């Protein structure tokens, strides 16, 4: 029996994984922190309120620019909101109604959704003709879309239900690199700041460390119980941060590769939808299901503060990239901006 | 995308004349619509506009009552009814297709312009009507407002554009720093408040032309004389 | 006070609510519908009734009525993360092919399908139309084949009428909160005209509950 | 088959073996100063007064 | 003397509580919450019971200032018609609550698809419209305006707005009724015990605390002619029930409906 004696090799194999990274942890991070000072109470106005959908959303993304934002629906539409003035740009109908995730590029000409159909649509902003439309749909891919995002113009990769990550160029409409190798369905994606490399959350409850040149896993990253629903890197790319149904936040490090943190309370039971980190890093906005957000330390694993405006499950939010402002979507149809 | 204006001809003084731009190539109802005229040697001079919906209608004071915009959205096409006509309505009208929100470029195309004959603004100011030009050395153009365009928002409401000999205007620098979409990169604009300056560097052939400044920030839209720029 | 693009931009954005507002009071009147059930269990024969790649889509109108039925089970994933995208659906037509009882306990995964989606937290007022579909090939084959073998604590006789009435039993006692939703279980063949009627008059009664909560009246 | 699935499985612990890693004492110390050198410039950490910011 | 001064702490009381809870539903519907196309019949409703309750309020703090510090404050005269049309605004705006109801329940097809989307709007105006035309021509006639008119043309015309009072109760009836039958003849999924005693609770309170007040103001006073029994005794009273139904409708329409979930 070949097939035995190879996993007597792999589960070897991963027991020397598991010995070499218990042999780098000398001390952790909450050892290396209780010099620190800590970053007093956080407390946050809504200082903006979006109330245009007329329906749940699932997803939202800023621009580069930290005033454009869209956000997508169940009634069909993404809108893209002036978040200073809440004027609405641009409402897009959509083919689907069923849209789970959505991304904008970063210079800003493009936004990406999709959902339950399969399907990255594709819709360019800037035209000649005044309104928006579609300019590639991109398919082939057996599954329900999690989340999309842009690495520029041309390249975006995808995640989905067929347990399957995968990055496509727009032009050809043809996926170009296939990242295979979890084992339940990925719901949650983060590019590295520099673009090059990217990490995706399953329900296997793993984190995998991705390349998007060579096209193949270099880290695999565990500690969570349930499935890990959001995920989001530090500003500096040398961390990440998931977040899962177990109420509870990990960050692990690229480096170190393992567990540095938990960010969890007995207090907090429910899932986890979404997690952002701020612009320097020392506070990381995670979104529950108890209705409402929580500002954790990202050093000291503390709770700062609190986010509650909303009335259902937080179910999206993002940090703009001067770092201003909170944008926290929720499935009672509000957007509400936070400072 | 398609403007195309059609109704002029010789007019008796006194008498009426409605005005017609069909528009093709784009969507229709969701660009607020100019009507811009030109005295036949003289500036180009805002006339009338109408928004998206038909919601907001303003008018130049020379014209106001005398004139009167309208928009048929589902067969795509603007109008200009013009009543009593005076010898002072003697120009070539352009229809103007502009669209407002934010980061959108408006006055970006213009229609080719029908010739009709009859038998407390911010007053802006071209500081020269004709400067002399050689090609690939780079020139400079100035303009004066007489009001501070530079709104509480951070927006300086400056539009800079080029009318080419026997061609319509178009487009080159929208709010004082951005440039337009299909003009190349040699122009530049900058400025303060009340104090523009647009740059040619490296001219080539066919930047020749009279070029007018437009503030946007107050109704009515006032544009400069118009520099010319001659080989 | 505002410049004059800002109050173009203004007049844009409320144009574009207006829009919002149309479209929203254009899908409140419309009845969503969400086909469940195992594959080869009359899914496409209800779907040819009604008219006649991962979620499918069909739109019928029936006495000024729209109807939206999604056909979720062309595409195969863990169900739990997206089951929350259904809930606010107006009913569930679940269906079950009846002469599915001998074949591989496909009718036992099948009652575990509805189990797992009538006792969903979603889907706590859901009320469920329960098609039992291919009733004939199910009286030729009771009539050969026992229904023991599915059932081993089954003892009935073996005529149409009291083992189908035994297999409602069993499908309306799958579920637990027997007051919170209705359960609307229809006898169907492949040719009959009355399953658009009675999806109809499933409707209605929601129609009811929905527009006394509309009015406040709960 | 599924031979082949666990000779996969195999070479991607056999990749994921061969790693460099550091302690996680430099790891922290990295993303402590990382957090200290741009404390400064975080408006969400040190709420900045209502002039410059746009809400 | 003493014997009206203890009814009137009870009007200030209820005036007060029905104002803050008028209060709170006019900003929640009007600018914090979503409204629905019944959620317009509610907010109108708060409206006309804004202006009968502040009124009240005015009626009994002068009351007392006349009482205690004697200053004499004699008041313009049309307050009282004003008065009367946000009355008859706000019995207007509970029945065609229940007609509104019993068309949803006897319709439900046209209620979610065929129904005009200013349908609640223009109704309001309408009722509001006739509300005030009935209110104005009462004050004309009788005295309540700029003019004096004769009492003999008054009652012919105050005996118009009881019959408009007595119709306008037989149609809450009328409807409500209806949807008890429709709701138990062959309605399934409903929740049947809460609904009609909710019914029969709106029915109670709109026909024990609403329309005494209005019967004792116009049609029962003419027809008695029992002056020294009845000012001392019955109107007193009769206020305050009237005063007490505007108080109670915030808490029965909206307050039940909206903050159960809470
Ligand atoms: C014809 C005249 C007497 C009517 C004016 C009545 C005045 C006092 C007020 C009281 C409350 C007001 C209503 C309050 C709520 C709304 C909902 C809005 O979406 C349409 C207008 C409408 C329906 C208002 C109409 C005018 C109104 C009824």
């Amino acid at each position: 029996s070949e097939l035995d004696q190879l996993r007597q090799e792999a589960e070897q194999l991963k027991n020397q994984i598991r010995d070499a990274r218990k042999a780098c942890a000398d001390a952790t991070l909450s050892q290396i922190t209780n010099n620190i000072d800590p970053v007093g109470r956080i407390q946050m106005r809504t200082r903006r309120t979006l109330r245009g959908h007329l329906a749940k959303i699932y997803a939202m993304h800023w621009g580069t620019d930290s005033r454009l934002l869209v956000s997508a629906s169940q009634d069909g539409k993404l809108i893209i909101w002036d978040s200073y003035t809440t004027n609405k740009v641009h409402a897009i109908p959509l083919r689907s109604s069923w849209v789970m995730t959505c991304a904008y590029a970063p210079s800003g000409n493009y936004v990406a959704c999709g959902g339950l159909d399969n399907i990255c649509s594709i819709y360019n902003l800037k035209t000649r003709e005044g309104n928006v439309r579609v300019s590639r749909e991109l398919a082939g891919h057996t599954g329900y879309l999690s989340c999309c995002r842009f690495l520029d113009d041309n390249q975006i990769v995808t995640s989905s239900g067929d347990t399957t990550c995968a990055l496509w160029d727009i032009e050809t409409g043809q996926q170009t690199t296939t990242f295979t190798g979890h084992t339940g369905d990925v719901m949650s994606l983060s590019l590295a700041p520099d673009t090059r490399l990217f990490v995706s959350g399953a329900c296997d409850a793993s984190a995998k460390l991705w390349d998007v040149r060579e096209g193949m896993c270099r880290q695999t990253f565990t500690g969570h119980e349930s499935d890990i629903n959001a995920i989001c890197f530090f500003p500096n790319g040398n961390a990440f941060a998931t977040g899962s149904d177990d109420a509870t936040c990990r960050l692990f490090d690229l480096r170190a590769d393992q567990e540095l943190m938990t960010y969890s309370h007995d207090n907090i039971i429910c899932g986890i939808t979404s997690v952002s980190f701020s612009k320097s890093g020392r506070l990381l906005l995670a979104g529950y299901d108890d209705f409402n957000c929580n500002v954790w330390d990202a050093l000291k694993a503390d709770r700062a503060g609190v986010l509650a405006g909303h009335d259902n499950r937080v179910s999206c939010l993002g940090v703009t990239d001067d770092g201003m402002a909170v944008a926290t979507g929720s499935w009672d149809s509000f957007l509400k901006i936070w400072n | 995308v398609q403007l195309v204006e059609s109704g002029g001809g010789l007019v008796q003084p006194g008498g009426s004349r409605k005005l017609s731009c069909s528009a093709s190539g784009f969507a229709f109802s969701s660009f607020g619509m100019h009507w811009v005229r030109q005295a036949p040697e003289k500036g180009l001079e805002w006339v009338a506009y109408i928004s998206s919906g038909s919601g907001t209608i303003y008018y130049a004071d020379t014209v106001k009552g005398r004139f009167t915009i309208s928009r048929d959205d589902p067969k795509n096409t603007l109008f200009l009814q013009m009543t009593s006509l005076r010898s002072e309505d003697t120009a070539m009208y352009y229809c103007v297709r502009s669209i407002y929100y934010y980061g959108s470029s408006p006055f970006d195309f213009w229609g080719q312009g029908t010739t009709l004959t009859v038998s407390a603004d911010i007053v802006m100011t071209q500081a020269t009507s004709s400067v002399p030009v050689t090609p690939g050395e780079s020139v400079s153009i100035s303009c004066r407002s007489s009001k501070s365009l530079l709104h509480s928002n951070g927006n300086t409401y400056l539009y800079w554009f080029l009318q080419r000999p026997g061609q319509s205007p178009q487009l080159l620098i929208y709010r004082m720093s951005n440039l337009a979409s299909g003009v190349p990169d040699r122009f530049s604009g900058s400025g303060s408040g009340t104090a523009f300056t647009l740059t040619i560097s490296r001219l080539e052939a066919e930047d020749v032309g009279v070029y007018y400044c437009m503030q946007h920030l107050e109704y009515p839209l006032t544009f400069g004389a118009g520099t010319k720029l001659e080989l | 006070t505002l410049s004059a693009e800002d109050k173009a931009a203004v007049e844009r954005s409320k144009m574009i609510d207006r829009n919002l507002r149309e479209d929203g009071e254009k899908a409140a009147r419309e009845v969503k519908l969400l086909l469940l059930g195992a594959g080869e269990s009359g899914k496409s024969t209800i779907v040819k009734q009604m008219k006649i790649t991962g979620i499918v889509e069909t739109h019928f109108t029936f006495k000024d009525l729209h109807f939206k039925m999604f056909d979720v089970g062309g595409q195969r994933s863990e169900r739990k993360k997206w089951i929350h995208c259904f809930e606010g659906v107006t009913a569930i037509i679940f269906c079950v092919a009846l002469s599915d009882y001998d074949l591989v306990n496909r009718m036992h995964e099948s009652m575990k399908l509805f189990d797992s989606i009538c006792n969903n937290k979603w889907f706590t007022d859901t009320s469920i139309i329960l098609f039992l579909n291919k009733k004939d090939l199910f009286e030729e084959k009771i009539k050969k084949s026992p229904l023991t073998i599915c059932y081993p604590e089954y003892a009935g006789s073996n005529t149409y009428e009291e083992a189908a009435a035994y297999i409602q039993c069993q499908f309306e006692d799958l579920n637990k909160r027997k007051d919170t939703k209705e359960i609307y279980t229809h006898f169907t063949c492949a040719t009959d005209t009355k399953n658009v009627q009675f999806v109809f008059d499933a409707v209605t009664d929601v129609i009811i509950k929905n527009n006394l909560k509309d009015c406040g009246l709960f | 088959a599924s031979i082949a699935q666990a000779r996969k499985l195999v070479e991607q612990l056999k990749m994921e073996a061969n790693i460099d890693r550091i302690k996680v004492s430099k790891a922290a110390a990295d993303l402590m100063a990382y957090c200290e050198a741009h404390a400064k410039e975080d408006p969400l950490l040190t709420p900045v007064p209502a002039s410059e910011n746009p809400f | 003397g003493k014997e009206t001064l203890i009814p009137v702490f009870l009007i200030l009381f209820i005036a007060l509580v029905g104002l803050v809870g008028n209060g709170f539903v006019l900003w929640l519907l009007g600018f914090r919450m979503r409204r629905n196309a019944f959620s317009v019949y509610v907010l109108s409703l708060a409206g006309a019971d804004f202006l009968f309750l502040c009124f009240q309020i005015i009626n009994c703090l002068v009351y007392l200032s006349n009482f205690f510090c004697s200053i004499s404050i004699n008041f313009p005269s049309f307050f009282t018609t004003v008065m009367t049309c946000a009355y008859l605004a706000g019995l207007s705006m509970l029945s065609t609550v229940s007609t509104e109801r019993c068309l949803s329940v006897l319709w439900p097809i046209w209620y979610r698809c065929r129904r005009p989307r200013h349908l609640s709007a223009v109704v309001c105006v309408l009722l509001w419209a006739l509300s005030l035309l009935l209110s104005i021509l009462e004050g004309k006639f009788c005295g309540f305006l700029f003019s004096d008119g004769d009492s003999g043309w008054c009652q012919t015309f105050d005996f118009i707005t009881a019959a408009w009072l007595i119709f306008l109760f037989m149609v809450l009836c009328g409807s409500s009724l209806a949807l008890l039958v429709r709701i138990l003849c062959g309605s399934r999924g409903l929740p049947l015990t809460r609904l009609y005693l909710t019914i029969l609770l709106t029915v109670l309170v709109f026909l024990l605390c609403g329309l005494p007040f209005g019967i004792q103001w116009f049609l029962i006073l003419w027809i008695w002619k029992d002056s020294d029994v009845l000012f001392c005794h019955i109107h007193p009273v009769s206020v305050v029930l009237s005063s007490l139904n505007s108080s109670a409708n915030p808490i029965i329409y909206f307050f039940v409906g909206s903050f159960r979930k809470q």
